[PDB]
């Protein structure tokens, strides 16, 4: 029914600039006021800005954060909804949303008091805002039930996948969400209780792959 | 920014728990309400003065009296655990919209569950990189909030930590993990360091030594 397929997410460098779209099907595109609302990962969403329908000729309205910079506009023929980001920061970083935008207000009760709210949402699409080069990571051991693991230190960009022994060892293992540093760098580990009669008996090799760099690094980790 | 709410409140499985909104553009405009998880868009929950979207289950309703606004979940469920957002007009008659800065809604839905804590020195490679990172890995614990301090010999350490938000275990007990930067020298540089973990007010602390 009603779809939003927002696109056009990547990575760009401070002071560039970067266009969003988004898809609509399953509804009235021509009459539907449409959103852009942002998420910076591990913080809140932020309205970034509205455009309006037939009935008040199209007028956007954005947040003072992005105002001068970023720029609504939409093709009711193709039902697309467009961001356009200019002069881009590292604040603007990183998943936009598009949603449908509804209209109350109660009828009779004689105070102007219009609100909107967001109906239907698409699932979003990344941006980040980063002057970091592509960089693969330098995959460390942490030796060590017993817990051992690889520390995945120093890449850009997301994301790296990480398996053990060739993805045979799956259970015990834990991948920690990757850590922004404040190189502009990445970082994560990942770990595996193992039993601790396997120590320096059975092999664990972590096997790490970073698609942007074309890494792929397989490190033994073993008892010190 | 206008719309003010509470980082995070918790709620017993099957209790009730009410997720409030404050501004001072709620005392003429109605707040809607939505939940957030990682992975998904948001999705709405509430609108206006009594309007749940179809969907939506009837455990979830809002009301508001002057500048305040109020999400209440009857009867919270596992899957309730979520962001939960407010929205509304930045200001009185506004054309812009704002969003609250998000409640964390844990539902208390198992035993509490005390970390274990392991710290890793840097290895022997990344020193030979030039580099010097202690490892601090937090496990088995619930429910999923810890907070790290790092210490250097007595001393707290503030520069070079980052911290995850705690990530579901397969058990779907918690892990984290904290990471102190430092330099081969750095590290050298002291007798020894220490991972302080604390969950639900009590702290469990490894340390290791060059």
């Amino acid at each position: 029914e009603v779809r939003l397929v927002e696109s056009g997410g990547g990575l760009v460098k401070p002071g560039g600039s970067l266009r969003l779209s988004c898809s609509a099907s399953g509804f009235d595109f021509d009459n539907a006021w449409m959103t852009w609302v942002r998420q910076p990962p591990g913080k809140g969403l932020e309205w970034v800005g509205r455009i309006t329908g037939p009935g008040e000729g199209w007028s956007v309205d954005y947040a003072e954060s992005v105002k001068g910079r970023f720029t609504i506009s939409r093709d009711n023929t193709k039902n697309t909804l467009y961001l356009e980001m200019n002069n881009v920061r590292t604040e603007d970083t990183g998943y936009y949303f598009c949603a449908r935008t509804g209209k109350y207000y109660d009828f009779w009760s004689g105070y102007p008091a219009g609100e909107e709210y967001f109906q239907d949402w698409g699932q979003g699409t990344l941006v980040i805002v980063s002057s970091a080069s592509t960089k693969g990571p330098s995959v460390f051991p942490l030796a060590p039930t017993a817990a051992l693991g690889c520390l995945v230190k120093d890449y850009f960009p997301e994301p790296v996948t990480v398996s053990w022994n060739s993805g045979a060892l799956t259970s015990g293992v834990h991948t920690f969400p990757a850590v922004l540093q404040s190189s502009g760098l990445y970082s994560l580990s990942s770990v595996v209780t193992v039993p601790s009669s396997s120590l320096g008996t059975q092999t664990y090799i972590c096997n790490v792959n970073h698609k942007p760099s074309n890494t792929k690094v397989d490190k033994k980790v073993e008892p010190k | 920014s206008e719309l003010t709410q509470d980082p995070a409140v918790s709620v017993a499985l099957k209790q009730t728990v009410t997720i409030t909104c404050r501004g001072d553009s709620l005392r003429s405009h109605y707040a809607s309400w939505y939940q957030k998880k990682p992975g998904q868009a948001p999705v709405l929950l509430f609108y206006g003065k009594n309007n749940r979207p179809s969907g939506i289950p009837d455990r979830f309703s809002g009301s508001a009296s002057g500048n305040r606004a109020s999400l209440t979940i009857t009867g919270a469920q596992a899957e309730d655990e979520a962001d939960y957002y407010c929205s509304s007009r930045d200001k009185s008659g506004s054309r812009l919209s704002v969003f609250g800065g998000g409640t964390k809604l844990t539902v208390l839905s198992q035993p509490k569950a005390a970390p274990s804590v392991t710290l890793f020195p840097p290895s022997s490679e990344e020193l030979q990189a030039n580099k010097a990172t202690l490892v601090c890995l937090i496990s088995d614990f619930y429910p999923g909030a810890v907070t790290v301090a790092w210490k250097a010999d007595s001393s707290p350490v503030k520069a070079g930590v980052e911290t995850t938000t705690p990530s579901k275990q397969s058990n779907n007990k918690y892990a984290a993990s904290s990471y102190l930067s430092l330099t081969p020298e750095q590290w050298k540089s002291h007798r020894s360091y220490s991972c302080q973990v604390t969950h639900e007010g009590s702290t469990v602390e490894k340390t290791v030594a060059p």
